[PDB]
């Protein structure tokens, strides 16, 4: 840095430096959540307050101090391997699942066994939405759950039904660390961001406890 | 004689295994630390301080043993620069408790809004007021600490001179500064921790509370017993109680006693801070495997 | 387009002050360092003041130090030029120039078109030997200057800069280093030299490179010219 | 019935192909590394005053 | 019906015709050739300021320019001797897994997630950089990128297939089909008129830029290949796959030469580069490590001890005075 257009060299990069710098506090309240699930699963329409922005599609809404960017990866239409180890350090996942597509349950049952048991994702939390109930509801009473599932044995029943699928759901986690906080939503559910908001709450306390050392 | 006999025959076996052990554990730390190629999270800058305060502790150690043994034998300056060194350590000790106390109860239970994306959130700052306000808490000994030789024993020990009124201001001070404050601190943090986590939901809160009470009891276990006998030896002082040579030897031999317990507490202070974590752990295994 | 234009020259009192405004329009003027040149009524190129990109560096001349500041207004891409009290001697056409400093960069490409101030009435020493060199189109020609200080670094770069003034037009540079030639100029030109002895050909000299040929050294603070050669046809 | 037209038309390209001896081929990648070896600075370390960094 | 085995006696015919060539190994052919010893090489700088992941890198024609690419959405083109940074080039998408210097120097190119490959102007009479060129028409993500002039790009993608670009025009000149999978990575011989590709169908392909045909393809490899590298003389190259090994194929003899497998190694190879003269074959994985082998004897003659997570990329300059190596701890390192 002898020479004057040598100092002037450093001078323009000691001032990249810096914008990097605050370019990386302004993008350090971000919460970065990655959408899962079939589709029809109402994975577009989780939270109304969208503020979207093929490919890669980005929703960024902000809530209670607190930007929450969702990314939706459908229509990839490719291997999950090779591209899924570029969410590794996702807060956590945001999963959907349709309780009124009885055809497309075991389509979604088999995403969320190799989502929740991939090796990049062994400590990422998930969120799984049950979308649905209405519908859910008024299909029972006409169409038994048991074509579906031909092992159910409970009565049929609206509570008995919603918490044999959230069961078997949950059956696929087989791994400890790792919790699935599931909730029932409808359409006219405009409360569904305060849900991603306390969940992900729970999930930064836990992964706080680790580096803090206390676990 | 009893209290003399018992300090020849017990200090130093009791320092020296102290000395091995805080070595072998503390220098591990400190180097499982720095072996860190990336950046080192608060938590582990705190643990790392608190490391190199124990060793430091540790280290004077053999010289103080070597003291009650037989006497100091090397001179003034050495004696100055010891008990500089103790107190500085000791201090920084106590603070760097309450320092990683307080950022566990930030981290915790301001947890949305402390929220960074993965950066480096240095806190050099603290560590550094730390122990500048050491060094001005051990300013006095370094001023007044000497070697007197005594008449009425013919020995040398590295012993204050300060003014009656100066040595109870200096107990005083060590009871407030290390004892009161760091525990006042570490209680409130670690009461609302436990109550953020008894509300929380999760696997990993068992261990999280088990570990949060074990700290504060061994922290209060360990250190308590000495700082209750320097508050009976500042009353006894003070004329709240009456001057007898079998309450001055009982008062020796529970100085030193408790004084062994204190220390052992900076032994402990890796097993408790550093061993219990995922992180660590899985950074021994790494750098062993090195 | 890239466009530099200057205002506040006129006609000024001795001890009296004027402000000299270059309003940047067409390029990141953030991101360029700002000269101030000024040439006196044909005696040549001289430097006055240099400010950085951000404002964080600032060189002045012998000459006006304390006499003339530099400021620069980034949100409106204007550069200033105060000048508190003046002599005699700074009267000159003051011209706006921009430097880009970067591995590999032209910090000297573009100049500014002038603005004309009159007034009522150690450092790398740069020499051009001849002032005047006739010459007729299709001949080839060599102008060459000297140096007190050996211009080639540790880095390996000689910190040479060769510019050419057309009659009643702004100096333009040509190459910037030793050799490298500046963008939109003709393949024709060429440069080369060691330590002290520089020299600039040009083959098939045509009816455009009619002008003064002026030789700058960039390796330290304060810059300096050369007396300038002159191409007669 | 038809995407597997175009497959066997590759095969039939790429099986008629001049082929050499691996002992020749191998030979050769041989022969290439040993020639252009003292031009490189990974393979010998270069002198300090050489290298640029 | 009858197609399918035609297909298969073809099959049959081109491996009795490759089984025909093959006479000695490699290794057994190059037994009597004195080892290259311990490669002892000492980190000699450290470029820090990414934020995120570094995903990708590319070395300019100069050897002193490097450009890399970050998952935190920007692209920094760095002097590798002073470690300046010369530029800071801010991305539309994060998702980026792939970045390219042009030969000339005059531009650089990125692509990932979003199926477009961006190329950016260096050399603006603006002094700012600007995106040229967006390129759109695959329906995957983009995987490699590699430039074949100043308007002249091929391009990777995980539709199973590559292109061919004319970026002044934008259009996509030629696409090359025949893959059953992803296409991770393409590597431009020497002479710009060939040019090989891995794909995570577990094979390669040696693909004619002006013909656009797939003139030959390699096989062996037990999973998906990653990375790709062409041999110095333009007559090998090298492939890295999930499998844990590299081998080393021959285009004239259209075989498998040598395989680079240890019995220590379970993790696959993400890059591959060889060296000027050819003799050394670096390879990253995801052990956090970067291994030597002396690629004329399958011996491991070094590692490059260093970053704290998965090495990503993998560079040797045009001089082959240096190595550098990217990896997601967001540092990158060079080697001498
Ligand atoms: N009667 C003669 C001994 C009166 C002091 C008493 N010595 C011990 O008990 C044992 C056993 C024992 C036996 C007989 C003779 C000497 C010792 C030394 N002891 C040590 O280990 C080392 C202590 C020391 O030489 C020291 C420490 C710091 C600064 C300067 C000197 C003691 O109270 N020491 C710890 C205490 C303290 C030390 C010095 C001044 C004031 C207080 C302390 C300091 C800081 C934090 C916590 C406690």
């Amino acid at each position: 840095t002898l020479s004057a257009e040598e100092r002037a060299a450093l001078e323009r990069s000691k001032a990249i430096e810096k914008n990097l710098k605050e370019d990386g506090i302004s993008a350090a309240k971000d919460v970065k959540l990655l959408l899962l699930g079939a589709d029809n699963s109402g994975k577009s329409t989780i939270v109304k307050q969208m503020k979207i922005i093929t490919g890669i599609v980005e929703t960024h809404f902000t809530f209670k101090n607190l930007h929450f960017r969702l990314f939706d990866v459908g229509g990839q239409r490719s291997e999950r391997k090779k591209w899924i180890h570029c969410f590794e350090d996702v807060t956590a996942i945001i999963f959907c699942v349709d309780l009124s597509d009885y055809n497309r349950m075991h389509e979604s049952l088999m995403l969320f066994d190799s989502i929740c048991n991939n090796k990049f994702f062994i400590d990422t939390s998930i969120i799984l939405f049950l979308n649905k109930k209405d519908l859910f509801g008024e299909k029972i009473k006409k169409s038994p759950l048991t074509i579906c599932f031909p092992e159910y044995t409970g009565p049929n029943t609206y509570e008995d039904a919603a918490a044999y699928i959230q069961a078997q759901f949950e059956s696929k986690n087989r791994s400890p660390n790792k919790e699935i906080y599931c909730h029932m939503t409808c359409a006219t559910d405009t409360n569904n961001a305060q849900v991603i908001f306390d969940a992900v709450t729970d999930i930064i306390i836990a992964n706080n406890l680790r580096g803090c050392g206390l676990y | 004689d009893f209290s003399l006999n018992f300090d020849r025959a017990f200090l130093p076996a009791l320092y020296s295994l102290l000395f091995l052990l805080g070595l072998l554990g503390n220098g591990a730390v400190a180097a499982v630390l720095l072996s860190r190629r990336t950046a080192l999270s608060s938590t582990d800058t705190f643990l790392l301080h608190l490391a190199v305060a124990d060793t430091l502790l540790v280290l004077t150690l053999p010289l103080w043993a070597v003291d009650a043994a037989v006497q100091w034998v090397f001179g003034s300056g050495l004696c100055k620069v010891a008990g500089a060194l103790f107190n500085i350590n000791f201090y920084a000790g106590a603070l760097l408790l309450a320092c990683i106390s307080f950022d566990r109860y930030l981290n915790i239970v301001h947890a949305t809004q402390l929220y960074r994306r993965g950066p480096p959130a240095r806190v050099t700052l603290t560590c550094l007021a730390v122990w500048g306000l050491c060094l001005l808490f051990a300013l006095p000994d370094f001023i007044f600490l000497s070697a007197h030789h005594d008449e009425r024993l013919n020995a040398t020990h590295c012993q204050y001179n300060f003014p009656q009124v100066g040595r109870t201001a200096l107990r005083v001070l060590q009871l407030v500064a290390g004892f009161l404050l760091p525990l006042l601190v570490m209680a409130y943090c670690y009461a609302h921790i436990l109550a953020v986590l008894l509300v929380s939901r999760g696997q990993r809160r068992l261990r999280a509370m088990r570990l949060v009470v074990v700290v504060v009891v061994a922290f209060a276990l360990c250190w308590t017993p000495y700082h209750l006998v320097v508050l009976v030896d500042i009353l006894m002082d003070l004329g709240a109680l009456a001057r007898n040579c079998g309450r001055e030897s009982r008062v020796d031999v529970a100085k030193s006693v408790t004084s062994g317990l204190g220390y052992m507490h900076c032994c402990l202070n890796p097993l408790l801070y550093a061993f219990v974590g995922v992180k660590f752990r899985e950074r021994m295994w790494m750098l062993l495997l090195r | 387009d890239v466009q530099l234009v200057e205002s506040g020259g006129g006609l000024v009192q001795p001890g009296g002050s004027r402000k000299l405004s270059c309003s940047a329009s067409g390029f990141a003027f953030s991101s360029f360092g700002m000269h101030w040149v000024r040439q006196a009524p044909e005696k040549g190129l001289e430097w006055v003041a240099y400010i950085s990109s951000g404002s964080g560096t600032i060189y002045y001349a012998d000459t006006v130090k304390g006499r003339f500041t530099i400021s620069r207004d980034d949100p409106k891409n204007t550069l200033f030029l105060q000048m508190t009290s003046l002599r005699s001697e700074d009267t000159a056409m003051y011209y706006c120039v921009r430097s880009i400093y970067y591995y590999g960069s032209s910090p000297f490409d573009f100049w500014g078109q002038g603005t004309t101030l009159t007034v009522s009435s150690s450092d790398i020493v740069m020499t051009q030997a001849t002032s005047s060199v006739p010459v007729t189109p299709g001949e080839s020609v060599s102008i060459s200057c000297r140096s007190s200080k050996s211009l080639l670094h540790s880095n390996g770069n000689t910190y040479l800069y060769w510019f050419l003034q057309r009659p009643g037009q702004s100096p333009q540079l040509l190459i910037y280093r030793m050799s490298n030639l500046a963008s939109g100029v003709p393949d024709r030109f060429s440069g080369s030299g060691s330590g002290t002895a520089f020299t600039l050909t040009i083959s098939r000299l045509e009816a455009e490179d009619v002008g003064v040929y002026y030789c700058m050294q960039h390796l330290e603070y304060p810059l300096t010219f050369g007396a300038g050669t002159k191409l007669e046809l | 019935i038809a995407q597997a037209r175009k497959l066997v038309e590759q095969l039939k390209m790429e099986a008629n192909i001049d082929r050499i001896k691996v002992s020749k081929a191998a030979a050769d990648l041989m022969a290439y590394c040993e020639a252009h070896a003292k031009e490189d600075p990974l393979l010998t370390p270069v002198p300090a005053s050489e290298n640029p960094f | 019906d009858q197609l399918r085995q035609e297909a298969e006696q073809l099959k049959n015919q081109i491996r009795d015709a490759r089984k025909a060539c093959a006479d000695a190994t490699l290794s057994q052919i190059t037994n009597n050739i004195d080892p290259v010893g311990r490669i002892q090489m000492r980190t000699r700088r450290t470029l820090r300021g990414h934020l995120a992941k570094i995903y990708a890198m590319h070395w300019g024609t100069d050897s002193r320019l490097l450009v890399s690419a970050s998952q935190d959405g920007k692209l920094i083109i760095w002097d590798s001797y002073t470690t300046n940074k010369v530029h800071a080039i801010p991305l539309r998408s994060s998702w980026v897994m792939t970045c390219a210097y042009a030969p000339s120097g005059n531009y650089v190119a990125c692509g990932g997630l979003d199926n477009i490959c961006s190329i950016y102007n260096l050399k603006t009479r603006e002094g700012n950089v600007r995106v040229s060129r967006e390129l759109a028409g695959h329906t995957g993500y983009l995987s490699c990128c590699r430039f074949l002039d100043d308007n002249q790009i091929v391009t990777s993608s995980g539709d199973t297939t590559c292109a061919l670009w004319d970026i002044e025009t934008g259009q996509q000149t030629t696409t090359f089909t025949g893959h059953t999978g992803d296409v991770m990575s393409l590597s431009l011989a020497p002479d710009t008129r060939l040019f090989v590709s891995g794909a995570c169908d577990a094979s390669a392909k040696l693909w004619d830029v002006r013909e656009g045909m797939c003139r030959q393809t390699f096989t062996g490899h037990e999973s998906d290949i990653n990375a790709i590298c062409f041999f110095p003389n333009g007559n090998a190259f090298a492939t890295g796959s999930d499998d844990a090994t590299c081998r080393l194929f021959d285009l004239r003899a259209d075989q498998e030469l040598m395989t680079y497998s240890h019995d220590n190694i379970i993790c696959g190879i993400t890059s591959v580069s060889f060296s000027k003269s050819g003799r050394l074959l670096l390879a990253g994985y995801d052990d956090f490590n970067c291994n030597v082998w002396d690629a004329l004897k399958a011996d491991r003659a070094g590692v490059l001890a260093g970053h704290d997570n998965r090495v990503s990329c993998l560079g040797v300059t045009d001089d082959g005075m240096a190595v550098a190596t990217g990896s997601w701890d967001s540092f990158l390192k060079i080697w001498n």
